[PDB]
């Protein structure tokens, strides 16, 4: 009747988790692939999309650390620090 | 070290006079007909049988099992010094009652017992007992010596020279001394600062331990020479009891230790002032810590950033160098809270100034460090360049606030700025002036993220005797430098700390590192062991030195990581980072002539070991912060000798290659080049220890030979404890101070554990002025982990939550249930390793401010 969506599988194959464990602020994959948007994994990376300019990858520990790391300021989305766009 | 620049006991005329008195029948006798007893004190005249000089003994019982003995002249030519500003309150007294009396003896009961004091009239003696147990005797070897003040004007008693420096000594010989016997005691500790063993050595065949704040260039190890600070507190430990002696005297003091069924005798010999001594009768070492803290206060609660990693050298070149160092930490993923600016940052060593080429825009540099959530520390020393264009000098000269010579002129010595004068920090108006100089309007270029380093505050005087101030220089009230020497540095520390509190309107907690110190210095910030050397034995001596400081209330201690003098080989630098990472004050510092040693300059293997040490320290910041909160509240040391936790284990009494942090972590840092293992002593009958890296359980008591590599830091968590960690290591502690916690539960053999956690905003006095903080107690027993309030007065709005629980020594449960008020019952997923019995509880998700329980079904 209703088909269910498949779960998330860590890119390194260490676990299979529902998609509510993806960016849920807890590290579930040894490669950090379930948390690309948070500071939860010690070896993850956050993508600075930097729309219009060169994209950059930063350490997960720099997501919501109160420091402006991406020129587009998207790494600071719930820290109190409001980053200005400095990509130009 | 050049030993000819510092006096031996024989070269200090008062030490030579005092020490020449040998054991025998005391010529002092109490005149029992003069005895007066009130609710607060007993007073009685003492007389020297030959000279007929009359002294007054003021004997007091005190609350919390202490006794105070004060001896002064009955009719002096002029008043003798009494140490001010060290005691935090007038100690509450306990009434003495006469329970026995005869023609040569009076037996006094303290309050309703069990403590008693026997005063013997001839020869004068005091005996302190608990019921029938003799704890301590005073003047048992007849070494009491009170040189009365003679008519102002044998060898060296009056005018005295040391090298080319003449001491005019207007008041002549005025030294005071007294001996104490400790029956049953074989082990004594404290009286810092000495580069020597934790367990103090007998001084019989050599020099006494010296307490005289001095700047000793290239100081050497395992000797009793006076170093930069002086805490006249001695602790005595045995299997049966703990005792302490606090000799409240600010003058040059020499301490003799002799051993003799076992007994240790202690003798104190001071240049001037009165005899003022506190006997802290314990009985446990924790009771002595509380006793001492009731007198001189507790460790100031460090702002959280100051428990992070500090990067220093003499000197970072300019703003560009500071910013490259800052960027270097982030480019190499190494956390750092603070970058330090040594004396080359100022305009020609005029303090409170900036070199206009090196630091033209200090506020801009501070704003850049603030964007990285980091701090800066600037050196401010208590010597002021003699320069009419320098505003600080003009104001201090104009208001007469400098230390003077006998002819009334401002003393001028030589230091970093060439000719310099010394502000009189004993004068309260000078301390007020100094504190106001830290206002953001007065210290131009400073900001709320600039903190301070007080150095050379012994005071160091390059052309003075022993590299310090002349003995006959004059201070506030007419007191000589000889009277106040050992509190000069404490006053600099106190006024700088007050300056940092004041500039913020009383909101921000200070951070001040001081070189010189005294009893009470724990109230003003941190200390460090000065100019150490880049050598393995100096890495090893950092433990006994900071332990000797912890025992006497100075919990915020450390040594320069890498050593100050010379170039450490990369393996030594790694091992020093690992030692420093587990010590209270964690700073890398280096002398002017050294090669650069920022940790990313080394080969990748060494960088990796250093990053690991840094990550370990940063993850433990909640634990460090809680230990410091307990030091602040109770007066208990952060860093502890093993005998403090194992008082009946006689094999721990001299251990100084190992130490504990609270009751939970045992640290044995690698301290030898080429070591492939370490011998770790794990004490405690019916105690278990977990290797924090491997989770391997080890039963006490045992000596384990543990294998090590370059990256190893031998650390064990005690069963029965819960350690909180921030597992998300970021670039600085401000970045991490709102992050979730991981609780590490190490189960005892009874399947239990406890631990506390202190949290607040990380830097203000709101915890005390508004009770804005949390003190949680985590406790485990049976199959339940509970969080409850350890102090219901404390509330804090915080996003901090419990993200994980790691339980060591647990079996695999069938189910994990979390309960908390206002939420439905939760089921947690878990992972379990059957080989190590390690259970990981996934994402509890609960606020650290809430009560909760986790039941293992
Ligand atoms: C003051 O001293 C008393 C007497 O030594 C201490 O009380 C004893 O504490 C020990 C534990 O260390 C017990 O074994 C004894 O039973 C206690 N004796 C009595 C008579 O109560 C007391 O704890 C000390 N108080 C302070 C505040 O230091
Ligand atoms: O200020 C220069 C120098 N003075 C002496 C201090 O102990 C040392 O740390 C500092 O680098
Ligand atoms: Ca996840
Ligand atoms: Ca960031």
């Amino acid at each position: 009747f209703y088909e269910e969506s498949k779960p998330f599988t860590c890119l390194d194959g260490t676990a299979t988790i529902p998609f509510d464990q993806v960016n849920d602020d807890y590290c579930d994959c040894k490669d950090g692939s379930d948390e690309p948007g948070t500071a939860a994994c010690p070896n993850g990376s956050f993508h600075c999309t930097n729309t219009g300019y060169k994209p950059l990858y930063i350490l997960s520990s720099r997501v919501n650390d109160g420091v402006c790391d991406c020129c587009d300021g998207t790494d600071e989305y719930n820290s109190g620090t409001v980053c200005e766009n400095t990509c130009r | 070290v050049d030993r000819s620049n510092f006096k031996t006991c024989d070269e200090s005329s008062f030490c030579k006079r005092q020490r020449s008195i040998r054991p025998g029948l005391s010529p002092y006798r109490a005149l029992l007909d003069t005895l007066q007893l009130g609710p607060d004190a007993l007073t009685v005249h003492l007389i020297h049988e030959v000279t007929k000089v009359l002294l007054v003994l003021e004997l007091q019982g005190l609350q919390k099992n202490m006794t105070r003995i004060r001896i002064d002249e009955l009719e002096p030519r002029r008043p003798r010094y009494r140490v001010p500003d060290v005691l935090v309150a007038d100690p509450p007294t306990a009434r003495l009652s006469v329970s026995g009396r005869d023609d040569n003896s009076v037996e006094l009961t303290v309050a309703e017992g069990p403590y008693k004091i026997i005063l013997t009239a001839q020869p004068f003696r005091l005996d302190l007992l608990e019921d029938r147990s003799l704890l301590l005797s005073v003047n048992a070897r007849g070494l009491m010596a009170f040189e009365h003040q003679r008519a102002p004007r044998e060898p060296g008693a009056w005018e005295e020279t040391f090298k080319t420096h003449s001491d005019s000594k207007p008041y002549g010989p005025t030294s005071v001394g007294l001996d104490f016997s400790l029956p049953g005691m074989e082990h004594v500790y404290g009286i810092p600062e000495h580069a020597d063993s934790l367990r103090l050595k007998v001084t019989e065949g050599g020099e006494p331990y010296r307490l005289y704040n001095l700047d000793v260039f290239q100081y050497e190890l395992n000797n009793p020479m006076a170093l930069y600070g002086s805490v006249p507190v001695l602790l005595a430990h045995s299997f049966h009891r703990d005792l302490g002696i606090f000799w409240l005297n600010a003058a040059e003091t020499w301490v003799d230790i002799s051993s003799n069924t076992p007994q240790t005798d202690i003798r104190w010999m001071s240049e001037s002032g009165i005899i003022d001594v506190f006997l802290m009768l314990g009985p446990s070492v924790f009771d002595v810590f509380r006793q001492y803290a009731s007198l001189t206060g507790t460790q100031a609660l460090p702002p959280l950033f100051s428990l992070g990693y500090h990067q220093s050298r003499w000197n970072y070149r300019d703003e560009a160098d500071v910013l490259e160092v800052d960027q270097g930490f982030d480019d190499h993923n190494m956390p750092c809270d603070v970058i330090w600016l040594d004396i080359e940052h100022a305009d020609g060593k005029r303090y409170f100034t900036w070199d206009p080429t090196r630091f033209p825009q200090p506020l801009n540099m501070l704003e850049h460090l603030a964007s990285k959530r980091r701090k800066l520390v600037a050196i401010v020393d208590p010597h002021i360049k003699v320069d009419s264009g320098y505003r600080v000098h003009e104001e201090l000269r104009n208001h007469g606030l400098y230390v003077k010579t006998r002819d009334g002129s401002d003393y001028e010595g030589w230091c970093w700025p060439g000719s310099a004068s010394y502000p009189d920090f004993t004068n309260p108006r000078m301390r007020a002036w100094w504190s106001n100089m830290f206002s953001f309007d007065n210290y131009e270029g400073s900001a709320p993220n600039l903190y301070v380093w007080n150095d050379m505050n012994e005071p160091s005087v390059f052309n003075g005797p022993e590299v310090t101030m002349l003995k006959d220089a004059v201070h506030y009230g007419g007191w000589e430098h000889r009277d106040i020497h050992n509190i000069y540095g404490l006053y600099v520390h106190m006024a700088t700390a007050d300056g940092l509190i004041q500039r913020s309107g009383g909101i921000e907690r200070p951070f001040v590192l001081s070189r010189a110190f005294f009893s009470g210095s724990q109230r003003f910030g941190a200390v460090w062991t000065g100019d150490n050397t880049a050598e393995w034995d100096h890495l090893k001596i950092s433990i006994p030195m900071c332990l000797s400081l912890a025992l006497v209330g100075l919990s915020f201690c450390g040594a320069d990581v890498g050593g100050f003098f010379k170039n450490p080989e990369p393996e030594l630098l790694v091992r020093w980072y690992q030692m420093g990472a587990y010590q209270p004050f964690f700073r890398a510092h280096a002398h002017l002539d050294t090669g650069r040693r920022e940790p990313w300059l080394l080969a990748s293997q060494y960088q990796d070991a250093i990053r690991d040490a840094l990550f370990q320290r940063y993850s433990l910041l909640p634990f460090w912060y809680t230990l410091f909160y307990q030091a602040h509240k109770e007066g208990f040391p952060v860093m502890r000798p093993l005998w403090v936790q194992y008082p009946e284990d006689m094999s721990t009494f001299s251990i100084e290659d190992q130490f504990m942090l609270g009751d939970a972590l045992l640290i044995h840092p690698v301290s030898d080049a080429g070591a492939h293992g370490v011998q770790v002593y794990l004490p405690g009958q019916e105690e278990v220890w977990y290797d924090i890296q491997s989770y391997q359980k080890h039963h006490g008591p045992q000596t384990l030979y543990l294998p090590v590599t370059l990256s190893s830091i031998p650390v064990f968590q005690r069963g029965g404890t819960i350690v909180p960690r921030w597992m998300r290591v970021r670039r600085s502690s401000d970045c991490m101070k709102d992050d979730p916690i991981t609780l590490f539960v190490a189960l005892s053999p009874q399947g239990t554990a406890q631990g506390e956690l202190f949290l607040d905003d990380g830097h203000t006095f709101n915890y005390q002025t508004r009770h804005e903080f949390l003190l949680r107690r985590f406790s485990f027993s049976g199959s339940t982990l509970v969080s409850s309030s350890a102090d219901p007065k404390g509330h804090l709005e915080t996003p901090i939550w419990i993200e994980r629980v790691v339980i060591m020594g647990a079996g695999k449960p069938a189910a994990v249930v979390l309960q908390t008020k206002g939420s439905p019952e939760s089921r947690l997923s878990f992972q379990h390793d059957p080989e190590t019995s390690v259970l990981i509880l996934r994402k509890p998700g609960v606020s650290v401010a809430s009560d909760w329980s986790i039941h293992l079904r």
